[PDB]
DNA sequence: ATCAATATCCACCTGCAGATTCTACCAAAAGTGTATTTGGAAACTGCTCCATCAAAAGGCATGTTCAGCGGAATTCCGCTGAACATGCCTTTTGATGGAGCAGTTTCCAAATACACTTTTGGTAGAATCTGCAGGTGGATATTGAT
DNA sequence: ATCAATATCCACCTGCAGATTCTACCAAAAGTGTATTTGGAAACTGCTCCATCAAAAGGCATGTTCAGCGGAATTCCGCTGAACATGCCTTTTGATGGAGCAGTTTCCAAATACACTTTTGGTAGAATCTGCAGGTGGATATTGAT
């Protein structure tokens, strides 16, 4: 498989197919699906890594939506890339404006 | 009797809801609202249950975030109580009142 | 009938970074939307790039500039790093 | 009216998650009006995709596409 | 010099139809040219997606129509749809 | 006989058809698409020129300049919304002073 | 000597209002041309060396930059007024960019 | 240090066009900082298009496409 | 500072909804091998417009003085939201026909596709044209002191 | 109210940059006419899964009461707007050398186009498995009165 030659877990052939059927251009080079597949895989690895940690920090072994939200909002770069995206069932980061805290 | 002071329970609620992810509006009432509005665009429609859920997830995230900006606007005016004028300012600056 | 998704591939990557961690259905669905969303964003910017330059072909060079345009700093750096690595490895192979 | 089904307690909960400590009484009706405009905009678009596909059932994808158009991308129900 | 086209002569014609004695500066015309191109892109883009979402390989007038409805607000959409339908119907009546 | 003629339009059906193909928006483009699309574009152009021409008339001018285009679009609820994220070079802004600022 | 009548002096706010009316009526660029050009050149240079600029490219940047700042002052102005002030401060600009999604 | 060419009077004028009657002394430096970020983001993208095309000259179109990417569509310079 | 009414937390336990391993299945991919075609790079270079220097002049920026008035701190009242507990009506949950989403197959109107005949939107450019920018002087406010 | 210091509206005037221009070349586009391929509307249909109805869970509607927040009123000082003098540097108008953008013909590495064979990802009814939600007990931190 093309993914094997590229050393990827993501489906190079599928990515190629989706690029063609997406009407992005008249033609698609051979390397584009490989490059794109690799990027998709890396971004996936990046989020699963942070979400997994989020799960471990909650004494849990299965990643749920809340963990993906925590991973993204707590990371400057991912939060920006996903700045106009809503993660269903992710809730929000704990945060209370200081002025609303009880006057010590 | 025991009686917590004003703000203590509210602060407690903020900590509780910022901790969970569950939807905060009840299903049926919301579902009724969606269908009512939809009826004005096309009659005799049906909805996949996942469609109503998508709409509820989207609407709540939207209100919660607007609430966040609304809070910032009240605090900007040196208040700690949100008012209609705060929601309005947040919406106008967001371009929703463009 | 069928219905494709990136689920098995997300899972494979999941085991590479956290062999002991599982992922729920809803969480996997979020991951699927994420991959699809980024694919569309990148392909979309690559498409415009070629059209702007009166080119009829989307090559890895369009994907790379699109990535530079769409991802924040470091994310962009590593993504470019990974992309170039996969093309190199792909070419140097029968 | 159904919009009143969106109760004071439910609106209060949304505010709490949004980090709000004190809420003015006029906030409830104001919030309902905003939720109504929000839903009208998204539902209008979703139904438009529904009609275009010649269906009588609003699908999750119709909502996801409407949300995307309004710049409110939602992950979890498809695309 | 590979000729670069614009909608300038068509904007001009339309201008003469609504304001026979009114002219337009080249800057104003340049803005009108960006306006036409921008709406062309938005509508075509929306029609493109619409076709894809439904597994259709052809963009027909029906796609442009839904696209116009998703894109333009209220009254503009109604009038646009009307003129669009009108032109297609007339186009079909001939030959 | 041009397709624009057959459809009763001033905007170019032929060009629009061509532009729809090179934009690679879909595998194929049906014959009624360009007609309909050219019609819409012509209508929106007529709508903004009508209002801009009026704005020029109100400023005792005969030549529409960018400022008139901006006055026409910002004073019209729908054109304002359709072009809500758009910047018209040399258009300035609408005169508008918040009340508390007046003496 | 006849001096019982002081030199004419407009009150604070009168000329500022005269200014808002004048600038809202015209459309010319308000930032000096050459200085703005040097800024574009400096910033571009720190990104990539040996770049040239079509002059219409510099002008496009200036039309975009001024419409962006003018509109930001509008929101800033509504933020000051919201605080019951009539003087814009750094905190108003900041609140406006925050709600706009430009910083949080 | 060309950011100082954006003078106090130029900034005041821009504020007036924006309907501002009173300006605090700290606004000038804050505005220069905001303009600098705005320009960096736009120029950054504009120069990326220039390089993708293998040119050494930033064109008006490079800026127009950069502006469009950032949701700041500009009319009057080619689209 | 001293209880005391409650909220919060941690360790442990377990049923079960949702996750997982399984043998099976096949249309749809995805990969391989071959022949045809073509996008766009390399080399040459016509010609655009970008960087730069020159010189004069004024409209704008800089820097200062000065004091009106707006921002901010303090005080304090009374209007209103937060906490609460009494009481039940709407929402949630689980079960069942039927609407319509979706899979399969027929086939006609409609869209590619290659060939040429013809019309036309750019444009180089020439010429003559013409709306209005910008200087002006005078009639009408608009301000601010008293 | 009355009036003096300025700012503002403004129609008339007219040369000048920017617009409307037209003789004419034209490569490119857009249109006419078969010939060939095919997308997707239709009609029939099986079965998910959606709307509906009965029933059991449990959150919301209510009125009372007062803590504490919003904002009116007063006050003080320091900052920012108005006016002014000085002269710098932006603007304007040309000229010019040549960087580099953009047109043109050449030509092949790479891509589309089927044809053919192996493989895999999705679906599924079946069986087994398991992370953790949620309920219990008991410790101890938090809050609010005294």
């Amino acid at each position: 498989t093309r993914s094997s030659r590229a050393g990827l877990q993501f489906p190079v052939g599928r990515v190629h197919r989706l690029l063609r059927k997406g009407n992005y251009a008249e033609r698609v080079g051979a390397g584009a699906p490989v490059y794109l597949a690799a990027v998709l895989e890396y971004l996936t690895a990046e989020i699963l890594e942070l979400a997994g940690n989020a799960a471990r920090d909650n004494k849990k072994t299965r990643i749920i939506p809340r963990h993906l939200q925590l991973a993204v909002r707590n990371d400057e770069e991912l939060n920006k890339l996903l700045g106009r995206v809503t993660i269903a069932q992710g809730g929000v980061l704990p945060n209370i404006q200081s002025v609303l805290l009880p006057k010590k | 009797p025991h009686r917590y002071r004003p703000g203590t329970v509210a602060l407690r609620e903020i900590r509780r809801y910022q901790k969970s992810t569950e939807l905060l509006i009840r299903k049926l009432p919301f579902q009724r609202l969606v269908r009512e509005i939809a009826q004005d665009f096309k009659t005799d429609l049906r909805f996949q249950s996942s469609a109503v859920m998508a709409l509820q997830e989207a609407s709540e995230a939207y209100l919660v975030a607007l609430f966040e900006d609304t809070n910032l606007c009240a605090i900007h005016a040196k208040r700690v109580t949100i008012m209609p004028k705060d929601i309005q300012l947040a919406r106008r600056i967001r371009g929703e009142r463009a | 009938s069928r219905k494709e998704s990136y689920a098995i591939y997300v899972y494979k990557v999941l085991k590479q970074v956290h062999p002991d961690t599982g992922i729920s259905s809803k969480a996997m669905s979020i991951m699927n939307s994420f991959v699809n969303d980024v694919f569309e964003r990148i392909a979309g910017e690559a498409s415009r790039l070629a059209h702007y330059n009166k080119r009829s072909t989307i090559t890895s060079r369009e994907i790379q500039t699109a990535v530079r345009l769409l991802l924040p700093g470091e994310l962009a750096k590593h993504a470019v790093s990974e992309g170039t690595k996969a093309v190199t490895k792909y070419t140097s192979a029968k | 009216d159904n919009i009143q089904g969106i109760t004071k307690p439910a609106i209060r909960r949304l505010a709490r998650r949004g980090g709000v400590k004190h809420i003015s009484g006029l906030i409830y009706e104001e919030t309902r009006g905003v939720l109504k405009v929000f839903l009208e905009n998204v539902i209008r678009d979703a139904v438009t995709y529904t009609e275009h596909a010649k269906r009588k059932t609003v699908t999750a994808m119709d909502v996801v596409y409407a949300l995307k158009r309004q710049g409110r991308t939602l992950y979890g129900f498809g695309g």
